[PDB]
Protein backbone atom coordinates (compact mmCIF):
# COMPACT_ATOMS: atom_id res chain seq x y z
CA UNK A 1 0.00 0.00 0.00
CA UNK A 2 0.91 3.17 -0.65
CA UNK A 3 -2.31 5.84 -0.86
CA UNK A 4 -4.11 6.90 2.11
CA UNK A 5 -7.69 5.70 2.81
CA UNK A 6 -9.33 5.76 6.01
CA UNK A 7 -10.18 1.67 7.67
CA UNK A 8 -13.76 2.02 7.53
CA UNK A 9 -16.94 4.10 6.65
CA UNK A 10 -20.67 3.55 7.55
CA UNK A 11 -23.76 4.78 7.05
CA UNK A 12 -27.50 3.33 6.21
CA UNK A 13 -29.24 1.95 2.72
CA UNK A 14 -30.76 4.54 0.84
CA UNK A 15 -27.75 7.06 2.14
CA UNK A 16 -24.62 8.03 0.44
CA UNK A 17 -21.19 7.50 1.87
CA UNK A 18 -17.31 9.21 -0.18
CA UNK A 19 -14.45 7.33 0.32
CA UNK A 20 -11.19 8.86 0.38
CA UNK A 21 -7.43 8.56 -1.18
CA UNK A 22 -4.84 10.45 -0.07
CA UNK A 23 -1.91 10.94 -2.20
CA UNK A 24 0.94 12.45 -3.28
CA UNK A 25 2.07 14.95 -6.59
CA UNK A 26 4.08 11.94 -8.15
CA UNK A 27 1.10 9.45 -7.82
CA UNK A 28 -2.16 10.75 -7.76
CA UNK A 29 -1.24 14.34 -8.97
CA UNK A 30 -0.06 13.84 -12.03
CA UNK A 31 -2.30 10.33 -13.15
CA UNK A 32 -5.40 9.04 -13.20
CA UNK A 33 -7.10 7.69 -10.55
CA UNK A 34 -9.06 3.96 -10.10
CA UNK A 35 -11.18 2.51 -7.73
CA UNK A 36 -11.94 -0.92 -7.40
CA UNK A 37 -14.50 -2.94 -5.26
CA UNK A 38 -13.59 -6.23 -4.02
CA UNK A 39 -16.76 -8.54 -2.02
CA UNK A 40 -15.37 -10.97 0.54
CA UNK A 41 -13.98 -14.18 -1.40
CA UNK A 42 -13.71 -12.25 -4.69
CA UNK A 43 -11.00 -10.13 -6.88
CA UNK A 44 -11.40 -6.53 -6.92
CA UNK A 45 -13.85 -5.08 -9.93
CA UNK A 46 -13.13 -1.78 -10.82
CA UNK A 47 -15.98 0.99 -10.69
CA UNK A 48 -13.53 4.14 -12.03
CA UNK A 49 -11.42 4.75 -14.29
CA UNK A 50 -9.73 8.12 -15.54
CA UNK A 51 -11.21 9.66 -12.37
CA UNK A 52 -14.45 9.42 -13.10
CA UNK A 53 -15.69 6.94 -15.88
CA UNK A 54 -17.57 3.95 -15.15
CA UNK A 55 -16.67 0.94 -17.19
CA UNK A 56 -19.88 -0.49 -18.38
CA UNK A 57 -22.07 -2.73 -15.76
CA UNK A 58 -21.11 0.01 -13.08
CA UNK A 59 -24.55 2.22 -12.54
CA UNK A 60 -24.19 5.29 -11.54
CA UNK A 61 -24.25 5.47 -8.26
CA UNK A 62 -20.84 5.12 -8.14
CA UNK A 63 -19.09 8.44 -9.39
CA UNK A 64 -15.52 9.10 -8.65
CA UNK A 65 -13.68 12.62 -8.87
CA UNK A 66 -9.94 13.81 -8.48
CA UNK A 67 -8.62 17.11 -6.72
CA UNK A 68 -5.13 17.73 -6.27
CA UNK A 69 -3.48 14.99 -4.62
CA UNK A 70 -6.70 13.38 -3.50
CA UNK A 71 -9.04 11.36 -5.09
CA UNK A 72 -13.14 10.51 -3.95
CA UNK A 73 -15.17 7.75 -4.28
CA UNK A 74 -18.74 8.68 -3.96
CA UNK A 75 -21.43 5.97 -3.29
CA UNK A 76 -25.29 7.16 -3.57
CA UNK A 77 -28.55 5.04 -2.79
CA UNK A 78 -26.60 2.36 -0.89
CA UNK A 79 -27.61 -1.09 -0.61
CA UNK A 80 -26.74 -4.02 1.96
CA UNK A 81 -24.85 -5.92 -1.63
CA UNK A 82 -22.42 -2.74 -1.70
CA UNK A 83 -20.98 -4.26 2.07
CA UNK A 84 -17.35 -4.43 0.61
CA UNK A 85 -13.72 -3.52 0.07
CA UNK A 86 -12.94 -0.25 -1.63
CA UNK A 87 -9.13 0.17 -2.90
CA UNK A 88 -8.50 3.40 -5.09
CA UNK A 89 -5.74 2.60 -7.66
CA UNK A 90 -3.47 5.10 -9.64
CA UNK A 91 0.24 4.71 -11.28
CA UNK A 92 3.25 6.31 -9.69
CA UNK A 93 6.32 8.25 -11.11
CA UNK A 94 7.29 5.46 -12.82
CA UNK A 95 3.87 4.47 -14.69
CA UNK A 96 3.65 1.35 -12.16
CA UNK A 97 0.86 0.79 -10.61
CA UNK A 98 -0.15 1.32 -6.45
CA UNK A 99 -2.78 0.91 -4.31
CA UNK A 100 -4.19 2.48 -1.09
CA UNK A 101 -4.77 0.05 2.03
CA UNK A 102 -8.80 0.04 1.66
CA UNK A 103 -11.55 1.02 2.93
CA UNK A 104 -14.07 -1.48 4.54
CA UNK A 105 -18.12 -0.22 4.02
CA UNK A 106 -20.16 -1.30 6.83
CA UNK A 107 -23.85 -1.08 6.67
CA UNK A 108 -26.09 0.79 9.31
CA UNK A 109 -29.37 -1.61 10.26
CA UNK A 110 -31.55 -1.41 13.00
CA UNK A 111 -30.17 -3.53 16.22
CA UNK A 112 -30.58 -6.87 16.53
CA UNK A 113 -30.10 -9.99 18.85
CA UNK A 114 -28.69 -13.02 18.25
CA UNK A 115 -29.89 -16.20 17.89
CA UNK A 116 -27.89 -18.51 20.72
CA UNK A 117 -27.00 -22.48 19.08
CA UNK A 118 -24.77 -24.71 21.30
CA UNK A 119 -23.06 -28.07 20.15
CA UNK A 120 -21.25 -30.44 22.12
CA UNK A 121 -18.59 -32.26 21.01
CA UNK A 122 -19.12 -35.25 18.70
CA UNK A 123 -18.69 -38.89 19.16
CA UNK A 124 -16.55 -39.09 16.36
CA UNK A 125 -14.36 -36.07 18.09
CA UNK A 126 -14.61 -38.03 21.48
CA UNK A 127 -13.19 -41.46 20.36
CA UNK A 128 -9.88 -39.25 18.78
CA UNK A 129 -9.35 -37.56 22.04
CA UNK A 130 -10.69 -34.04 22.18
CA UNK A 131 -13.78 -31.75 22.52
CA UNK A 132 -14.63 -28.64 21.17
CA UNK A 133 -18.13 -27.36 21.79
CA UNK A 134 -19.31 -24.65 19.35
CA UNK A 135 -21.51 -21.66 20.29
CA UNK A 136 -22.96 -19.93 17.53
CA UNK A 137 -24.39 -16.48 17.76
CA UNK A 138 -26.39 -16.00 14.65
CA UNK A 139 -27.40 -12.54 13.04
CA UNK A 140 -26.66 -9.89 15.25
CA UNK A 141 -26.31 -6.12 15.15
CA UNK A 142 -23.95 -4.16 16.14
CA UNK A 143 -20.85 -6.21 15.60
CA UNK A 144 -20.08 -6.01 19.60
CA UNK A 145 -20.31 -8.90 21.34
CA UNK A 146 -19.46 -10.99 24.11
CA UNK A 147 -19.13 -14.40 25.30
CA UNK A 148 -18.29 -16.36 28.10
CA UNK A 149 -17.54 -20.06 28.37
CA UNK A 150 -18.36 -21.93 32.12
CA UNK A 151 -17.55 -24.77 32.34
CA UNK A 152 -19.47 -26.09 36.10
CA UNK A 153 -19.52 -22.65 36.96
CA UNK A 154 -16.12 -21.73 36.28
CA UNK A 155 -15.18 -18.80 34.18
CA UNK A 156 -12.78 -20.16 30.81
CA UNK A 157 -10.18 -17.58 30.38
CA UNK A 158 -7.84 -18.16 27.14
CA UNK A 159 -9.52 -20.98 26.31
CA UNK A 160 -11.46 -20.47 23.26
CA UNK A 161 -11.18 -18.81 20.29
CA UNK A 162 -13.75 -17.23 18.21
CA UNK A 163 -14.29 -15.90 14.23
CA UNK A 164 -16.65 -13.25 12.93
CA UNK A 165 -18.41 -13.21 9.26
CA UNK A 166 -18.48 -10.66 7.34
CA UNK A 167 -21.26 -8.49 7.05
CA UNK A 168 -24.27 -10.78 5.56
CA UNK A 169 -25.18 -9.37 1.96
CA UNK A 170 -28.88 -9.67 2.70
CA UNK A 171 -29.69 -8.53 6.06
CA UNK A 172 -26.39 -6.30 6.99
CA UNK A 173 -25.68 -8.91 10.71
CA UNK A 174 -23.12 -10.42 11.47
CA UNK A 175 -22.52 -13.92 12.88
CA UNK A 176 -20.17 -15.58 15.54
CA UNK A 177 -18.43 -18.57 16.43
CA UNK A 178 -16.60 -19.49 19.23
CA UNK A 179 -15.03 -22.30 20.25
CA UNK A 180 -14.13 -24.41 23.36
CA UNK A 181 -11.66 -27.09 23.19
CA UNK A 182 -10.57 -29.61 25.57
CA UNK A 183 -8.78 -33.09 25.87
CA UNK A 184 -11.24 -36.18 26.46
CA UNK A 185 -10.22 -36.99 29.85
CA UNK A 186 -11.04 -32.85 30.83
CA UNK A 187 -14.54 -33.35 29.10
CA UNK A 188 -15.06 -36.08 31.26
CA UNK A 189 -14.30 -34.28 34.64
CA UNK A 190 -17.37 -31.90 34.12
CA UNK A 191 -20.92 -32.28 33.65
CA UNK A 192 -22.17 -28.55 33.16
CA UNK A 193 -21.01 -26.71 29.80
CA UNK A 194 -22.22 -23.09 29.23
CA UNK A 195 -22.13 -20.12 26.85
CA UNK A 196 -23.40 -16.96 28.25
CA UNK A 197 -24.32 -13.93 25.50
CA UNK A 198 -24.19 -10.39 26.16
CA UNK A 199 -25.27 -8.06 23.22
CA UNK A 200 -26.44 -4.72 22.79
CA UNK A 201 -30.20 -6.74 21.45
CA UNK A 202 -30.45 -8.60 24.85
CA UNK A 203 -31.97 -6.74 27.90
CA UNK A 204 -29.92 -9.59 29.96
CA UNK A 205 -27.74 -12.00 29.18
CA UNK A 206 -28.48 -15.36 27.25
CA UNK A 207 -26.75 -18.71 28.22
CA UNK A 208 -27.01 -21.91 26.68
CA UNK A 209 -26.07 -24.65 28.36
CA UNK A 210 -25.97 -28.85 28.07
CA UNK A 211 -24.74 -31.58 30.29
CA UNK A 212 -22.23 -33.99 29.41
CA UNK A 213 -23.67 -37.36 28.28
CA UNK A 214 -27.93 -36.20 27.84
CA UNK A 215 -26.80 -36.76 24.55
CA UNK B 1 -13.03 -14.96 -20.98
CA UNK B 2 -11.68 -16.47 -17.52
CA UNK B 3 -8.26 -16.62 -15.83
CA UNK B 4 -7.55 -19.32 -13.56
CA UNK B 5 -4.60 -19.29 -11.39
CA UNK B 6 -2.78 -23.13 -10.71
CA UNK B 7 -0.25 -23.44 -8.02
CA UNK B 8 0.90 -25.01 -4.62
CA UNK B 9 -0.21 -23.91 -1.75
CA UNK B 10 2.52 -24.09 0.77
CA UNK B 11 6.21 -23.08 -0.57
CA UNK B 12 8.59 -23.80 2.32
CA UNK B 13 11.16 -20.89 2.87
CA UNK B 14 13.90 -19.73 0.52
CA UNK B 15 12.47 -21.86 -2.17
CA UNK B 16 10.65 -20.95 -4.95
CA UNK B 17 7.21 -19.76 -5.61
CA UNK B 18 5.58 -21.21 -8.81
CA UNK B 19 2.44 -20.24 -10.04
CA UNK B 20 0.30 -20.15 -13.40
CA UNK B 21 -2.50 -18.39 -14.92
CA UNK B 22 -4.80 -20.15 -17.60
CA UNK B 23 -6.25 -17.65 -19.96
CA UNK B 24 -9.70 -19.47 -21.59
CA UNK B 25 -11.99 -17.71 -23.99
CA UNK B 26 -8.91 -15.74 -25.61
CA UNK B 27 -5.29 -16.22 -26.81
CA UNK B 28 -2.35 -14.97 -24.70
CA UNK B 29 -0.83 -13.16 -27.78
CA UNK B 30 -4.03 -10.89 -28.36
CA UNK B 31 -3.80 -9.73 -24.47
CA UNK B 32 -2.38 -5.52 -24.02
CA UNK B 33 -0.36 -7.11 -20.83
CA UNK B 34 -0.65 -9.79 -18.74
CA UNK B 35 0.00 -9.57 -14.62
CA UNK B 36 0.53 -10.46 -11.19
CA UNK B 37 -0.81 -8.69 -8.21
CA UNK B 38 -1.00 -10.02 -4.51
CA UNK B 39 -2.54 -9.27 -0.94
CA UNK B 40 -0.93 -10.21 2.05
CA UNK B 41 -3.83 -11.71 4.46
CA UNK B 42 -5.77 -8.54 5.97
CA UNK B 43 -3.63 -5.97 3.97
CA UNK B 44 -4.03 -3.91 0.52
CA UNK B 45 -3.30 -4.87 -3.07
CA UNK B 46 0.64 -5.14 -3.98
CA UNK B 47 1.93 -4.85 -7.98
CA UNK B 48 4.31 -7.70 -8.57
CA UNK B 49 4.73 -7.31 -12.28
CA UNK B 50 3.37 -7.34 -15.79
CA UNK B 51 4.46 -8.93 -18.82
CA UNK B 52 3.24 -6.36 -22.43
CA UNK B 53 2.30 -7.18 -25.65
CA UNK B 54 6.10 -7.08 -26.75
CA UNK B 55 7.12 -9.27 -24.52
CA UNK B 56 8.84 -6.31 -22.36
CA UNK B 57 8.31 -7.27 -18.79
CA UNK B 58 8.36 -4.54 -15.81
CA UNK B 59 8.29 -5.40 -12.10
CA UNK B 60 7.72 -3.98 -8.63
CA UNK B 61 11.06 -2.03 -8.07
CA UNK B 62 11.51 -3.97 -4.39
CA UNK B 63 10.81 -7.42 -6.02
CA UNK B 64 12.54 -7.14 -9.29
CA UNK B 65 15.58 -9.48 -8.63
CA UNK B 66 13.52 -12.33 -7.56
CA UNK B 67 10.38 -12.25 -10.49
CA UNK B 68 10.35 -13.37 -13.83
CA UNK B 69 6.93 -13.47 -16.05
CA UNK B 70 6.59 -15.68 -18.93
CA UNK B 71 4.12 -16.69 -21.49
CA UNK B 72 3.43 -19.92 -22.74
CA UNK B 73 1.44 -19.49 -26.42
CA UNK B 74 1.40 -23.52 -26.67
CA UNK B 75 -0.61 -23.50 -22.55
CA UNK B 76 -2.17 -19.99 -23.41
CA UNK B 77 -0.82 -19.50 -20.30
CA UNK B 78 1.72 -17.06 -18.15
CA UNK B 79 3.16 -17.75 -14.89
CA UNK B 80 5.13 -15.71 -11.84
CA UNK B 81 8.33 -17.37 -10.20
CA UNK B 82 9.50 -15.80 -6.98
CA UNK B 83 12.53 -17.26 -5.81
CA UNK B 84 14.04 -17.42 -2.49
CA UNK B 85 10.60 -17.16 -0.80
CA UNK B 86 10.05 -15.68 2.82
CA UNK B 87 6.89 -15.37 5.28
CA UNK B 88 6.85 -12.00 3.57
CA UNK B 89 5.31 -13.51 0.55
CA UNK B 90 2.30 -15.16 2.52
CA UNK B 91 -0.86 -13.87 0.01
CA UNK B 92 -3.65 -13.97 -1.76
CA UNK B 93 -1.49 -14.12 -5.69
CA UNK B 94 -4.18 -12.99 -8.37
CA UNK B 95 -3.08 -12.96 -12.22
CA UNK B 96 -4.65 -10.21 -14.25
CA UNK B 97 -4.74 -9.01 -17.62
CA UNK B 98 -6.25 -6.66 -19.98
CA UNK B 99 -7.74 -7.97 -23.30
CA UNK B 100 -8.91 -6.30 -26.61
CA UNK B 101 -11.15 -0.42 -20.13
CA UNK B 102 -11.46 -3.11 -17.58
CA UNK B 103 -8.75 -5.97 -16.63
CA UNK B 104 -9.73 -9.91 -15.86
CA UNK B 105 -8.85 -11.11 -13.11
CA UNK B 106 -8.39 -14.62 -11.90
CA UNK B 107 -9.54 -16.07 -8.58
CA UNK B 108 -6.77 -15.66 -6.36
CA UNK B 109 -4.45 -18.82 -4.87
CA UNK B 110 -3.51 -18.13 -1.71
CA UNK B 111 -0.06 -19.31 -1.15
CA UNK B 112 1.40 -19.90 2.30
CA UNK B 113 5.37 -19.46 2.87
CA UNK B 114 6.20 -21.82 6.01
CA UNK B 115 8.42 -23.85 7.48
CA UNK B 116 5.27 -26.20 8.65
CA UNK B 117 3.91 -29.19 7.06
CA UNK B 118 1.11 -29.81 5.10
CA UNK B 119 -1.80 -31.52 7.01
CA UNK B 120 -5.47 -32.78 6.11
CA UNK B 121 -8.55 -31.64 8.21
CA UNK B 122 -10.71 -34.02 10.21
CA UNK B 123 -14.07 -33.36 9.32
CA UNK B 124 -16.60 -33.57 12.53
CA UNK B 125 -20.52 -32.52 12.59
CA UNK B 126 -22.23 -29.77 14.85
CA UNK B 127 -25.61 -32.35 15.22
CA UNK B 128 -28.94 -30.24 15.32
CA UNK B 129 -31.11 -30.55 18.48
CA UNK B 130 -33.29 -28.79 21.02
CA UNK B 131 -29.94 -27.11 22.32
CA UNK B 132 -29.43 -25.79 18.04
CA UNK B 133 -33.14 -24.89 18.31
CA UNK B 134 -35.23 -21.38 18.14
CA UNK B 135 -38.94 -21.73 17.41
CA UNK B 136 -39.10 -23.47 13.98
CA UNK B 137 -35.46 -22.70 13.03
CA UNK B 138 -32.51 -25.48 13.70
CA UNK B 139 -28.88 -24.81 13.01
CA UNK B 140 -26.44 -27.46 12.23
CA UNK B 141 -22.99 -27.30 10.95
CA UNK B 142 -19.39 -29.05 10.19
CA UNK B 143 -15.86 -28.51 12.54
CA UNK B 144 -12.85 -28.94 9.65
CA UNK B 145 -10.30 -29.29 12.34
CA UNK B 146 -6.55 -29.40 12.51
CA UNK B 147 -5.10 -28.80 8.83
CA UNK B 148 -2.67 -26.60 7.32
CA UNK B 149 -1.87 -24.67 5.37
CA UNK B 150 -5.40 -22.79 4.86
CA UNK B 151 -7.33 -22.55 2.83
CA UNK B 152 -10.25 -25.11 2.97
CA UNK B 153 -13.59 -24.96 0.77
CA UNK B 154 -16.96 -25.80 2.51
CA UNK B 155 -20.16 -25.53 0.21
CA UNK B 156 -23.40 -27.33 1.60
CA UNK B 157 -25.70 -29.88 -0.53
CA UNK B 158 -22.83 -29.38 -3.68
CA UNK B 159 -24.07 -25.87 -3.62
CA UNK B 160 -27.59 -26.34 -3.99
CA UNK B 161 -27.82 -25.03 -0.28
CA UNK B 162 -26.97 -21.69 0.24
CA UNK B 163 -29.69 -19.56 1.85
CA UNK B 164 -27.96 -19.27 5.65
CA UNK B 165 -24.87 -20.08 5.51
CA UNK B 166 -22.21 -18.84 7.28
CA UNK B 167 -18.70 -20.14 6.48
CA UNK B 168 -16.70 -18.94 9.16
CA UNK B 169 -12.91 -17.28 9.14
CA UNK B 170 -10.79 -20.29 10.37
CA UNK B 171 -8.61 -19.63 13.30
CA UNK B 172 -5.09 -20.54 14.40
CA UNK B 173 -4.98 -22.77 17.09
CA UNK B 174 -2.04 -22.82 19.36
CA UNK B 175 -1.03 -25.81 18.11
CA UNK B 176 -0.38 -24.41 15.13
CA UNK B 177 -3.44 -26.01 12.84
CA UNK B 178 -6.76 -23.75 11.62
CA UNK B 179 -9.99 -24.92 12.74
CA UNK B 180 -13.14 -23.88 11.19
CA UNK B 181 -16.80 -24.13 11.20
CA UNK B 182 -19.35 -23.91 8.89
CA UNK B 183 -23.26 -24.02 9.70
CA UNK B 184 -26.07 -23.06 8.50
CA UNK B 185 -29.87 -22.74 9.67
CA UNK B 186 -33.27 -24.29 8.40
CA UNK B 187 -36.43 -25.17 9.10
CA UNK B 188 -37.37 -27.48 12.15
CA UNK B 189 -39.72 -29.53 10.34
CA UNK B 190 -36.90 -30.57 7.72
CA UNK B 191 -34.64 -32.40 9.69
CA UNK B 192 -36.41 -35.57 9.33
CA UNK B 193 -36.48 -35.35 5.69
CA UNK B 194 -33.81 -33.25 4.24
CA UNK B 195 -30.23 -34.56 4.30
CA UNK B 196 -27.61 -31.85 4.90
CA UNK B 197 -23.79 -32.75 3.53
CA UNK B 198 -21.14 -30.66 3.95
CA UNK B 199 -18.68 -30.95 1.17
CA UNK B 200 -15.21 -30.40 2.19
CA UNK B 201 -11.85 -29.73 -0.03
CA UNK B 202 -8.45 -28.86 1.48
CA UNK B 203 -6.75 -28.81 -1.78
CA UNK B 204 -3.27 -28.62 -0.30
CA UNK B 205 -3.40 -31.79 1.42
CA UNK B 206 -5.39 -33.42 -1.50
CA UNK B 207 -8.40 -34.02 0.91
CA UNK B 208 -11.90 -33.79 -0.10
CA UNK B 209 -14.61 -34.91 2.39
CA UNK B 210 -18.49 -35.06 2.04
CA UNK B 211 -19.62 -35.39 5.60
CA UNK B 212 -23.78 -36.03 6.26
CA UNK B 213 -24.89 -34.35 9.47
CA UNK B 214 -27.51 -36.00 11.29
CA UNK B 215 -29.99 -34.56 13.69
CA UNK B 216 -28.78 -35.88 17.31
CA UNK B 217 -30.50 -37.74 20.08
CA UNK B 218 -30.37 -36.15 23.38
Amino acid sequence: SVLTQPPSVSAAPGQKVTISCSGSSSNIGNNYVSWYQQLPGTAPKKLIYDNNKRPSGIPDRFSGSKSGTSATLGITGLQTGDEADYYCGTWDSSLNPVFGGGTKLEIKRTVAAPSVFIFPPSDEQLKSGTASVVCLLNNFYPREAKVQWKVDNALQSGNSQESVTEQDSKDSTYSLSSTLTLSKADYEKHKVYACEVTHQGLSSPVTKSFNRGEC
Amino acid sequence: VQLQESGPGLVKPSETLSLTCAVSGYSISSGYYWGWIRQPPGKGLEWIGSIYHSGSTYYNPSLKSRVTISVDTSKNQFSLKLSSVTAADTAVYYCAGLTQNDANWGQGTLVTVSSASTKGPSVFPLAPSSKSTSGGTAALGCLVKDYFPEPVTVSWNSGALTSGVHTFPAVLQSSGLYSLSSVVTVPSSSLGTQTYICNVNHKPSNTKVDKKVEPKSC
